[PDB]
């Protein structure tokens, strides 16, 4: 149920998402100029060695392939919901969206709107170093 | 702990027929806006006089450019030459919101209530 964006029809088991260790999803949208205004920051935090899955979200695959190329891509697992099924059940309803997922695939927060320093190192990071840990 | 609440309460929609006479409205929270250019209406056994939409102001986008958006409320007549009995208007519209959220696009169904052509 989770599709690859880079591979039309090529479909990862629900491990594959967090492999037993949190991991951030961020949705994303070529229409939405707030995701291309917080990629940057996406980039060096997945650069620091944070997993980070990407969700296209009801977008473009060509335009959305192309948008990675152009400002990179900092997703180990690179998703696409056109229908936006996926998001759906999720709770995802906008971009920018980022969600910090346990080792066992629950949902540990939500967040609605840009990632930036602020919020990793205030809201996210805590979260993500106990679950981290609570993933000995 | 969101600052940007759901679609419908950001965009709150609603109409009015009267006969020939139509009205499509949305109550625009403040702080969030509706794209002009994405704004799609759609007869479904029904004909429509073709639809003026008003002049909003702008807002800009650093990379994306320009764009002609409505914020407050937004008031839309649609004229109703036709209409059989069980047509329907299909609605679409996108906003987003200041501080910085996009939402996904949204389509509302409003039925008709008959009209003869006149
Ligand atoms: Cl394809
Ligand atoms: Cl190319
Ligand atoms: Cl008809």
């Amino acid at each position: 149920r989770l599709e690859s964006l880079d591979n039309p029809g090529q479909f990862y088991q629900a491990d594959v998402l967090t492999q037993g260790k949190p991991v951030l999803l961020n949705v994303w949208a070529t229409w939405c100029p707030t995701s291309r205004a917080e990629h940057q920051y996406l980039n060096q935090l997945s650069a620091q060695g944070i997993r980070v899955v990407g969700m296209n979200y009801k977008d473009d695959r060509q335009k959305a392939i192309s948008w990675l190329k152009e400002l990179g891509n900092p997703y180990a697992l690179s998703l696409f919901d056109g229908d936006g099924m996926l998001g759906l059940d999720l709770g995802v309803y906008g971009a920018p969206e980022t969600f910090l997922i346990d080792g066992n695939g629950i949902i540990r927060y939500r967040h609605a709107g840009d990632l930036n320093p602020r919020v990793w190192e205030e809201e996210i990071k805590p979260l993500w170093e106990k679950y981290s840990k609570e993933a000995a | 702990r969101s600052q940007f609440v759901p679609a419908d309460q950001a965009f709150a929609f609603d109409f009015q027929q009267n006969q020939h006479d139509l009205n499509l409205t949305w109550q625009i929270k403040d702080g969030y806006y509706l794209y002009r250019k994405q704004i799609r209406i759609t007869p479904e056994h029904a004909k429509i006089a073709d639809v003026q939409l008003p002049q909003g102001v702008w807002h800009e986008d650093e990379f994306y450019g320009k764009s002609e958006i409505y914020r407050d409320r937004l008031t839309l007549p649609v004229t109703i030459n036709q209409a059989s009995a069980g047509a329907t208007l299909t609605v679409t519209y996108q906003g987003s919101a200041d501080a910085g959220f996009c939402y996904p696009p949204e389509t509302k169904t409003v039925p008709l209530s008959e009209v003869v052509a006149n």
